[PDB]
């Protein structure tokens, strides 16, 4: 109590756990421990990578494998792979995943209840979480086959829109538009995969658009009325179209599959929050085909 | 390859030829209102043109960048002025990005003539200028123009009259102007290919 | 803006000259104590755009909903600054100055969220950044939103922008009422002016 | 929990936003970000202009035109050209608005609506938004005619108050009180254009008057009863008369065009609020000529 | 994530190409300013994992209650990226956001203990570390779980932890209400990645 | 979010305007202006006294 | 340096390309070191214009006697850049590292002072400005002359300058003989670049 304050009168603000959604500052929860300073040693010893498991690049560098294409002897030429109505002959080239299924149950005998389930691969799993993003597409493409088939496969890249055929709770690729007739792949970026020489082959697609970042929706909730933001989160396509009919003796298969794996680098991406109109939602296969799953909500309170 | 195609796209055209008779009569010499109280009365001009798909149309540019999926370029524009020693005026040509991708009442057309004299334009004298040319930068929002979409014109521009057209008075003999609009690109950017193209 | 012709030499000003510039900082430091220079600092300082703002209980609200309108009237620094210009870029800041009433049979609170410009709220999950306030202990709830745009600029009022940069979504679990001032953040421009368009004076009913 | 507090108490006042009026400073808005340090770059490559665009002397620099004013070989000589009962011959020199428009619209049979319109300038635009002002006010006259058109066009600079003729909704200038006789420009500043030599001419008129800065209240809710605010806004006017009257050939025009336009340089604004009784508001065309357009107010709640 | 095989060695690259990276960097100064580049400092930022966590008097709850079912969601980040990979170790923080009106006839508090994993509130002390916060003056009641393990790490949602590591426990003495919000401290982090699962998108009801 | 708070708990007393009688110190009202440091100059020209 | 002609529109880059600069950079990240950007920097570096300078005793010698012949060769930086430009402005170093023997039989200093630029020891005093040095003790004399000058800037080589600026004067009681480094003030700069001249390369006798 010996001199009086000098000091002057501080402005303030109720404003507890400010900016607790940063990544970065001071938190100011209190630990339920002894030292104020509790602290553990480095991930060293405590898991076996030599490499952070938790980088953005590392996570979407991890290969997955999207589609086991059938090519058959039967073929033309200068016509997609066929693969039913789905992807894979025509793949949408992005980080965001583009291939669903529907799960469908029985509730009544007066309607039923349709759920998404995406195969998300690892890289398509993270851009899920961010509303935009940029990046080198990259897929590897195999011809599992014997040393006695023989033919050539195109794969060329188209920029830009997506011959489509929606559904009314899908979106596939539209085939008959893709055909060396209508769809002439002359000029357009590709490489021609000789199974007399290759069996593999790794294309990376550099992002290329008139825009900084492409949206991350996706395939989540496409459909007949709702396809827009499908089309805004890719930038164009890979056609994969037999330019030389497979051959194959007799003694082999008159098959050879074509399995397709894809991964992201050069990964970056923007802002932290999903773009789709749903949480982030992990689907979890019932103990039957009829269990039902859990359906979160966007309700607050 | 690519260069010879760019050298071509900066080649000048004769895009329009508009021609001014000093008769006052038509909404041709129609100058600059000095309001604009409703959009029914909006600012009446001499010709517009949307760029860059006016330009890309002529001298057969399109044609020349097909198969090609963005450009990104600076729109180039000289008027060749051409009148007789008896018609006195003076216009104005002004651009405005997305003039009509925006807000009405933030469209060039819905403003004042001090308003609308306010926009990146350059003035035309009858008695002084021979030809005058002006420069109209990549205007748009996006990284590229979509040239296979061709549905993205980021430009708009205008040649308004700011004062009416004064000839000498008659009715049998018109006086008359006339002009020479040239358009050509320039800080071309062409890349990626496609099989598709602009339908055009 | 002239950008063609070569400007008029036939200048002449009136008056033996000085320094215009020396008088002006004269007067100034004797009846002013600031020297506004630059436009941007106007978007810097917050105005009021609505000295109230009526929203219901549960109701996650799009900020565009009292934007799209205050954006148009001219009456705030940003609106009216606007209309000189065709391109915008950087983020935003709001503070909502809270006037209703506060019932202690409740505990009113504030969560704002980020949402793509020009969604409505039941298109877009409520994750993602947050900011939450009391009113009771708080009255201002100040959020600010990034810049988190797929283009590096966007048209003002474009009709076409669905979705290309972020945009602030509010809410409360009670029915409130709130004084909305603005500003952008520390990056938040114009850029590319064009012509002003006209200003509205007094209006009033008459004979006739 | 180690040793004791050895820190004094400090005063404490809640006053959440503190100075949230002020230009710089420390915001405490919690950003919707992820990092704390959220930042762009510069404006390099975003915006075309290599000079700041949103700078008080750019903006206020950038020319408009005013009046296009028609001078006949038949308007007398030392007498203000007429342009009906508006300004033009006569403008009064300031960096605010002087010219409006009145927008009448039935309501009743027993009543109508007016609004004002003005026609700003970008300089004009600007100084609306705070109290007073100081600049050069410049302005540019072209004589849009041909070679064959003779005359001499005389300009010259008033200080103080303005000959007016104050009207039920607006004020005009009175030229009658502008003539040769009652108002000789011998000793008055002045520039005299003669269409022989010149065509335009750019006169500055640097800021002269008793007071430090001038109200921009302008033309603002000017009539009869109310227009004291309009005197304090301008130090003076400028005035176009023909000192030798309009020479043609009839093989051109009797007419040519007298385009004026106007911009500030050396500008310099005081307070940040505007001077007028009402907040600025941009008009907006309706689209009809009928269609009524929105009423802004004062008031709180 | 191959072990295995050798590399590829036939791999193209369409278009003439930059440094990817370079145009990256570019876009981000102009439609992002920031850079995220690991998924651990997602385990930093705080996500609401429950806006509404109800729960009665005097109830000493362990958060596992909430915790079993929102880290199998997959909602926030922590329980989202847990799917990416096998083990976790670190500690953990929480926020809880009071929403509970106050009665003044009362006087609410909070507060949190330390209970081994997967323990129930009734085989276990009230002892030991422990925070405690008064709603009516501190609506964020913010506690920190330290690390304290019997192994150097524990397999993510493993079926045999039975109070290997500490947990939280809550406690009110009033029927609360309010939005949970999780992360981890500065030492949490997953490891050994795996393959993802499946991912949920939109579910509705049809014609037949 | 990266260290927690190694900041002690500060005393606080809601005292506003402590000491608004005195001359000196510093005042907490919030200016209506433009610029945090508004300020004019001198008297110099403003009053002839020279004292 | 081209003032009329508007650049030329068909220009041709050969090989794809890349951020010639990114490489330009990681060249000298490896091979370098230091990154020279602006030649003005080299008018701050010092560079011998003559490894001896023969004076006598007690002889007031301007450096102009010295500085008009190695301003015209070329040999250091101040002389060969000059040739680029049309004028000059700013102060000027000098350095002089002593060669001369020591004598013990003797106390030898060195003077320096100001002058006219052009005038004669002769027509000056020995007052103003003076720096003194034991080459002794100090083998180095460094000194600078400001630019005090009746115009902003003077005509390299001109010849019409008669003590428009200042210039160095040399003393020393004792002959001497130095090596002479020099280069510009923080402030000394070129302006108005114009043509280069010629270089000058080997020089032999031949056959004829």
């Amino acid at each position: 109590s010996k001199p009086r304050n000098q000091q002057q009168v501080c402005p303030l603000q109720n404003v507890p756990a400010w900016g607790y959604s940063l990544y970065k500052g001071i938190d100011m929860s209190v630990p339920l421990a002894y030292d104020p300073n509790n602290e553990l040693g480095d991930l060293k010893d405590v898991f076996p990578s030599a490499v952070d498991e938790m980088a953005i690049g590392y996570v979407c560098g991890n290969p997955a494998v999207k589609h086991v294409l059938t090519w058959k002897t039967t073929d033309a030429i200068q016509k997609p792979i066929a693969n039913g109505d789905d992807w894979g002959g025509v793949i949408p080239v992005g980080m965001p995943c583009y291939s669903k299924s529907i799960r469908t149950i029985k509730i009544s005998e007066t309607e039923n209840r349709e759920t998404e389930v995406i195969d998300a691969a690892p890289c398509e799993y993270v851009a899920n979480m961010f509303s935009y993003w940029r990046a080198t597409m990259c897929y590897r493409i195999t011809v599992v086959k014997t040393a006695f088939h023989t033919g050539r496969l195109e794969i060329f890249f188209e920029p830009g829109v997506i011959p489509v055929k929606p559904t009314v709770n899908n979106i596939g690729p539209d085939q008959d538009q893709l055909t060396g007739a209508v769809a002439p792949s002359d000029n357009n970026y590709k490489y021609i995969l000789d199974l007399t020489n290759d069996t593999e082959v790794t294309i990376r697609v550099p992002f290329v658009s008139n825009k900084m970042f492409l949206k991350t929706a996706g395939i989540y909730g496409a459909n007949s009325e709702n396809n827009w933001n499908f089309h805004e989160s890719f930038s164009g396509f890979l056609c994969i179209r037999p330019v030389t009919k497979l051959m194959a003796p007799d003694t082999v298969s008159d098959n050879v599959s074509i399995v397709v794996w894809k991964w992201a680098e050069d990964v970056v991406v923007v802002e932290p929050k999903p773009l789709t109109s749903g949480p982030t939602q992990v689907y979890r296969p019932p103990p039957t085909a009829s269990a039902a799953v859990e359906v979160l909500n966007v309700e607050l309170q | 390859d690519t260069h010879s195609i760019i050298q071509f796209l900066q080649r000048p055209v004769l895009i329009d030829n508009i021609e001014i008779i000093a008769g006052t009569t038509a909404d041709a010499a129609k100058p600059l209102s000095r309001y604009v109280l409703d959009q029914q009365n909006s600012q009446k001009y001499v010709r517009s043109w949307t760029l860059p798909s006016t330009v890309l149309k002529a001298g057969g540019k399109a044609q020349k960048l097909a198969n090609f999926k963005y450009l990104r370029c600076d729109v180039q524009v000289k008027l060749v002025l051409n009148a007789n020693p008896f018609v006195a005026g003076r216009m104005y040509l002004a651009y405005s990005p997305y003039d009509d991708k925006v807000d009405t009442a933030r469209s060039v057309l819905q403003t004042s003539r001090a308003g609308v004299t306010g926009y990146p334009g350059v003035e035309l004298d009858f008695q002084l200028d021979n030809s005058v040319e002006m420069t109209i930068p990549y205007a748009s929002f996006q990284e590229a123009y979509d040239l296979v979409t061709g549905t993205e014109d980021f430009v708009q521009l205008y040649l308004f009259p700011i004062t009416p057209v004064l000839g000498p008075k008659s009715e049998s003999e018109s006086s008359k102007v006339d002009i020479s609009v040239y358009m050509w690109l320039s800080n071309i950017s062409l890349v990626i290919p496609t099989y598709r193209m602009n339908p055009d | 803006i002239n950008i063609g012709n070569k400007t008029n030499e036939n200048v002449i000003s009136f008056f033996d000259s000085t320094d215009a510039e020396t008088q002006n900082h004269d007067v100034l430091m004797k009846g002013c104590g600031e020297f506004i220079v630059n436009l941007r600092t106007l978007l810097r300082t917050f105005r009021t755009i609505t000295d109230n703002w009526i929203l219901q209980a549960n109701t996650k609200t799009p900020i565009t909903d009292l934007t799209n309108t205050t954006d148009a009237q001219g009456r705030d620094y940003m609106s009216y600054l606007s209309y000189l210009y065709r391109f915008y870029r950087g983020g935003r800041r709001y503070k909502f100055f809270n006037t209703t009433p506060l019932k202690q049979s409740q505990t009113c609170y504030i969560r704002s969220f980020l949402m793509p410009r020009n969604y409505s709220a039941d298109e877009i999950n409520v994750d993602g950044p947050s900011h939450i306030t009391y009113p009771v202990i708080n009255p201002v709830h100040e959020v600010e939103v990034p810049f988190y745009s797929q283009y590096r600029k966007i048209p003002i009022a474009s009709t076409s922008d669905k979705g290309y940069d972020s945009s602030l979504m509010y809410f409360s679990n009670t029915s409130t009422t709130q004084i909305v001032a603005r500003a952008g953040n520390d990056d938040f421009t114009f850029g590319w002016m064009i012509g002003p368009p006209q200003l509205q004076g007094e209006t009033r009913s008459v004979v006739p």
